[PDB]
């Protein structure tokens, strides 16, 4: 049987490794509640140049 | 055609940020020996001096 361990260092330290758990399909031009790489916020998107 | 640091500015734009955690408090710098150490040559072995 082939066993393969994963142990998580969860310290109080730079996170390299991380989840891209869903990449929510982009719902834009609609005011929405967004969470883009930690930034928290509400308001609405748009392109931009 | 400048010997010393040149005048003027240029940004550092960042490379990578790296979580070694350790302390440090010394550096050194690591050269390239073209030469042999064996067989030190009179003059030209190494580069212009």
């Amino acid at each position: 049987y082939r066993v393969v361990v994963l142990s998580f260092e969860l310290l109080h330290a730079p996170a390299t490794v991380c989840g891209p758990k869903k990449s929510t399909n982009l719902v834009k031009n609609k005011c929405v509640n967004f969470n883009f790489n930690g930034l928290t916020g509400t308001g609405v998107l748009t392109e931009s140049n | 055609l400048v010997r010393d640091l040149p005048q003027g500015f240029s940004a550092l734009e960042p490379l990578v940020d790296l979580p070694i955690g350790i302390n440090i408090t010394r550096f050194q710098t690591l050269l390239a020996l073209h030469r042999s150490y064996l067989t030190p040559g009179d003059s030209s072995s190494g580069w212009t001096a």
